[PDB]
RNA sequence: GAUUACCCCUUCUACCUUUUGCAUAAUGGUUUAACCAGAAAAAAUCUAACAAAGAGAACUUUAGCUAGAUACCCCGAAACCAG
RNA sequence: GCCUAACGAGCCUGGUGAUAGCUGGUUGUCCGAGAAAGAAUUUUAGUUCAACCUUAAAAAUACCCCAAAAACCCUAAAUUCCA
RNA sequence: UCGGAGUACAAAAAACCCUCCGAGUGAUUUUAAUCUAGACAAACCAGUCAAAAUAACCAUAACAUCACUUAUUGAUCCAAAAU
């Protein structure tokens, strides 16, 4: 016969994860890209339009298993954590990077 | 697809019985391999060539002293179908300076410090 | 200075029987001719 | 432009860059020319050093 | 052939093997005077002491680290003792027991 | 490109390259990018802004342009008032 | 093993390092060989005669 | 390969081109002599002169400039245009 | 159809060494290292990039790589990353 | 030509005239600025994010939203319009 099913063909958008544990990273270095939230962003991560991470901050990389508490605002998440038992907690993967360098250092300008 | 073999970690356990047969140390493990390489690298994966040789294993039939730490241990287990362990006995003990040069060892895998003297 | 002037003296004298271009100054051509450079000529 | 015995001036050169680096630096002595190569960028180092000897 | 039972008897598998029948010399003067060494017999020579001092270089490292894990150990727990034995005498409710 | 051209016998050069393209003494090579002026409602704030940044060439562009333009166009110019005129030689390069 | 996971922790690295800083002195080394006024002075030596 | 001995014995699927792969029953050659097919120096590397300057005018220059050396084939269409 | 032994358009000379991604050919010895295809293309009989590789040069880290670490309904061989 | 799911079971990539869904735009107002560290992606051309800083306005205010939100699109030259 013919083919029927047409427009099958696109090329991967290399979604995945980029730095993992232990690396050292700056500030602006992407940490991971993703389509659905699979990594939840974490201390000195940020978040990008596109739900990318991408680090704030330059230190080391690290990945933690932590508890969600949705935003209220956010009625779908809310209404699922309504619906959940007494007894249970919904928990998420985030990236951390824990910063190496210190803010700052005082140093001696001028003696009068 | 073919890819690489995870050992379990079940096989390297010795039997009461092993220790016997293979003429092993129960209570005291040995200090040093020998390590004689057999078969051929060609028809294996990449992965066993480069594991020959960083051993210094390229050429067969020769043997090469290696240390029992488990770095070592490691790889071996990788090409240990492709050579021959055997432990390394002293008789005389470790060679001094002073007979450097008359060391030999033999087949059985021991070796002697003072070859032919006189 | 010059200490390279004494051992002229014992060296024969110098003509164009006998002179030397500074090795590595004119690298070799290479043809097109033998089993190497053959059958294809790169 | 290096007449007399370039070996000497290499010998003087290496011992006066060692403690700068900490090896004795990689040195080319070409007696048909008089001229004696040093790698690496140590122009500066050198004019001030042929100063002080007064060439 | 029979290599198994050379092996067996302690010799080499092939009879070229680090022998009598190889590290003797095969000629000498007439006189009685020694003939100079051969090529292949020096050479083996100098494999065989290299391999030797490699079997004494490893031997000395493994010991060596084994020293070293020892002092660690014994460091940590001299640590821990200086610790008990530096803080200050707890008052707290002891003062009032 | 004319390796040989048929009245003077030197190396003819292109044209095309000279009109868009931008040659800094330390080899690289500026160029604008493409599409800063085709449809500018239908893109967003920061991809119009990306557009409308100079960009540097990599080396097989480079390469590629030193062999289209004769050795006029690779001479050291002093112009008046250049705004290109810092940025001729390169700095601080630890190869 | 003869020694375990933790007594083995680098327990020969100052060979490992002196054999990498070999390694890099060896290869830094590479330079063009010296040049002597007598190989370019043993050219002349073609036309010797017996006088 | 040998051998006292030319064969007898033992061991070996012509040569180029073209291919994933040719002893192939894929291509070409009867054999001999003569004739017949890699060519260019912008950037570069090597050697040398002189050097913040080089070049026997005209240019290039934040270690560069000048000179040398190192380079890119042969045979063949059906056709097209003018006289 | 025929127009001097070949006419879907004569023959000869000149343009002409027409132009062919297509076929055939490419001449001394020896030595070192040595590649099977990702992306566009009236493009898949070809080119231009990337990877790989060769020659020269500079530099410091490369392979193997334990523990930790990489998703939400179920899910094997095993990969990534690293002392 | 562009996107989503399976083939491609666990980092990335991965084909067929292979199996199934779509896109070549609407609705609304919150009409969404300038400038710059560092990165993902990639042969190239393209595509994506983005701290700090400045302005806008609660006077120390930058993600336009919704429809599987992912795709809703076209390089030079050239032409027209105020520039
Ligand atoms: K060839
Ligand atoms: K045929
Ligand atoms: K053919
Ligand atoms: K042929
Ligand atoms: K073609
Ligand atoms: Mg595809
Ligand atoms: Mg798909
Ligand atoms: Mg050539
Ligand atoms: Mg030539
Ligand atoms: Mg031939
Ligand atoms: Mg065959
Ligand atoms: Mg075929
Ligand atoms: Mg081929
Ligand atoms: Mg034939
Ligand atoms: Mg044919
Ligand atoms: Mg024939
Ligand atoms: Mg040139
Ligand atoms: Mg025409
Ligand atoms: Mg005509
Ligand atoms: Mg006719
Ligand atoms: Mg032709
Ligand atoms: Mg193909
Ligand atoms: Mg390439
Ligand atoms: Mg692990
Ligand atoms: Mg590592
Ligand atoms: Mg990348
Ligand atoms: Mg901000
Ligand atoms: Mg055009």
């Amino acid at each position: 016969g013919s083919s029927k099913n047409l427009g099958g063909k696109s090329p991967g958008k290399r979604f995945g994860i980029k730095k993992m544990e232990g690396h050292y990273v700056h500030a602006g270095n992407i940490l991971a890209t993703q389509r659905h939230f699979r990594w939840h962003p974490g201390a000195h991560v940020g978040l990008g339009k596109n739900k990318c991470l991408y680090a704030l901050e330059e230190g080391v990389v690290r990945y933690t298993k932590e508890v969600y508490v949705p935003n209220p605002s956010n009625s779908e998440a809310v209404d699922l954590v309504t619906r959940l038992p007494q007894g249970a907690v919904l928990y998420k993967t985030f990236v951390h990077v824990v910063p190496a360098k210190p803010e700052g250092t005082f140093k001696l300008v001028a003696m009068l | 697809k073919f890819t690489r073999s995870r050992i379990p970690d079940k096989v390297f356990q010795p039997s009461p019985e092993d220790h016997e047969k293979y003429g092993g140390d129960p209570q005291y493990p040995h200090k040093l391999h020998i390590v004689t390489r057999i078969k051929s690298t060609k028809r294996r994966p990449y992965w066993e060539k480069d594991i020959i040789k960083m051993l210094g294993l390229e050429k067969a039939h020769t043997p090469q002293v290696h240390k029992n730490i488990p770095s070592v241990n490691a790889k071996l287990k990788v090409v240990k179908h492709l050579i021959r362990i055997k432990p390394l006995k002293l008789p005389q003990g470790l060679p001094t300076e002073e007979d450097m040069a008359n060391t030999c060892l033999k087949s059985n895998g021991e070796l002697v410090v003072r070859w032919l003297l006189n | 200075g010059p200490r390279a002037l004494d051992l002229l003296r014992a060296l024969p004298r110098v003509s164009l029987a006998n002179l030397k271009p500074n090795p590595g100054s004119r690298k070799p051509e290479r043809r097109p001719r033998g089993r190497r450079r053959g059958r294809k000529c790169g | 432009k290096v007449e007399g015995d370039i070996w000497a001036l290499q010998k003087d050169v290496e011992d006066f860059l060692s403690p700068l680096l900490g090896k004795t630096p990689v040195t080319q002595v070409n007696e048909v020319t008089g001229t004696l190569r040093v790698k690496g960028y140590f122009d500066q180092q050198l004019k001030a050093w042929l100063l002080e000897k007064g060439f | 052939a029979g290599s198994q039972w050379r092996l067996q008897q302690g010799f080499a598998a092939n009879p070229s093997g680090y022998g009598p029948l190889t590290e003797l010399p095969d000629w000498s003067y007439a006189d009685g005077r020694p003939a100079p060494p051969m090529k292949g017999q020096l050479r083996r020579k100098a494999q065989r002491e290299k391999f030797a001092r490699r079997v004494v270089l490893l031997s000395q490292e493994m010991d060596a680290g084994l020293q070293a894990w020892q002092l660690r150990q014994q460091e940590k727990l001299q640590e821990e003792e200086g610790k008990q034995k530096n803080a200050l005498k707890s008052k707290g409710a002891l003062l009032q027991n | 490109v004319t390796y040989f051209s048929s009245r003077k016998g030197k190396r003819k050069t292109v044209k095309a390259v000279i009109y868009r393209f931008l040659r800094l003494h330390s080899g690289l090579w500026l160029r604008r990018k493409a599409g800063y002026k085709k449809k500018l409602w239908k893109k967003t704030a920061a991809r119009k802004r990306r557009l409308r940044e100079f960009v540097f060439c990599n080396k097989t562009q480079s390469k590629l342009l030193d062999k289209m333009t004769t050795s006029f166009w690779k001479r050291r110019n002093w112009y008046a008032d250049d705004p290109y005129q810092k940025y001729q030689d390169r700095t601080n390069l630890k190869v | 093993p003869f020694l375990t996971a933790e007594q083995e922790r680098g327990h020969a690295a100052v060979r490992r390092a002196a054999a990498f800083q070999a390694l890099k002195a060896a290869q830094a080394a590479r330079f063009p060989a010296h040049r002597r006024l007598e190989e370019q002075l043993g050219h002349l030596l073609v036309t010797r005669k017996w006088s």
